[PDB]
């Protein structure tokens, strides 16, 4: 928006506007991923920390 | 104790670096190593064709990847084997690799890669 | 001038070439790259080490296929996607390829079947 300067009265002046302004963008997004396996080598005779 | 304290070591590593491997009636990705004289294997180090270690400048013969851990003292695996077990073809695993002084894990890496093994970013 | 028609365009290759590949919990068939400056890439688009096209006389070079739509302005692909893919170590796919001006197909065949890639072929 602008100011509204005062013009005459008898000489019929006036004044406009300027129009609006749009535009677009755009967005990507990230990916993650996260494996894991279990085996029974892991599991076959090993001791429980904490425990006898 | 005498000077105040007792560490009494730490567990060995386990055998969770296997990701995916290609699963055969008779084992497609695993070899057996004759254990060389007065060497200990741990799960993670790269072997040999011989099954001896790689040092430095040995990278390009990285021949697999042990997935066992052996006692030289009483020449068993720690699940009573008599030989050594690696990965030797085409494989994921973890990136828990174990390398001596001196060798060049790019270099090992990019021999391994040629085998068809692969590796995964592990992270801590 | 309006000559005649307006043509808006064709529609860019969809990703249905691969019939079968070793599908792993990573991308043990596919490999990613760094999209080179002002270079777009299309479905079934032969690609060498670096990230570029294969052209005449470097059908021996010949690495993967491409197996995503990239554009070079927007530097993305058509998946929202930073990095170029292709498939590179065993698989299956359609015949269907885009070489570049004067590239032999029949030698960008033998160079990716020795990696591990089959061409089945496909009619019409």
């Amino acid at each position: 928006i602008s100011l509204l300067d005062a013009v005459d009265r008898t000489s019929r002046k006036a004044e406009t506007s300027a129009p609006e302004r749009v535009r677009q963008i755009s967005f990507p997004m990230m990916y993650f991923k996260e494996v894991e396996s279990i085996t029974p080598d892991e599991i076959q005779g090993v001791r429980q920390p904490g425990t006898a | 104790a005498y000077q105040g304290f007792t560490k009494l070591g730490e567990r060995e590593p386990l055998n969770d670096i296997i990701l995916w491997e290609e699963i055969t009636p008779t084992g497609h990705s695993r070899k057996e190593y004759a254990p060389v004289a007065s060497t200990e294997y741990r799960v993670g180090e790269v072997l040999k064709a011989d099954g001896s270690k790689v040092a430095a400048g040995q990278e390009a013969q990285a021949d697999s990847v042990c997935i066992v851990n052996f006692y030289a003292d009483l020449q068993l695996s720690y699940h009573g084997q008599l030989k050594v077990v690696g990965i030797y073809r085409d494989a994921e695993l973890k990136d828990l690799l174990k390398l001596e002084s001196g060798v060049d894990a790019a270099a090992v890496k990019s021999a391994l890669k040629a085998k068809g093994i692969d590796f995964v970013p592990t992270g801590l």
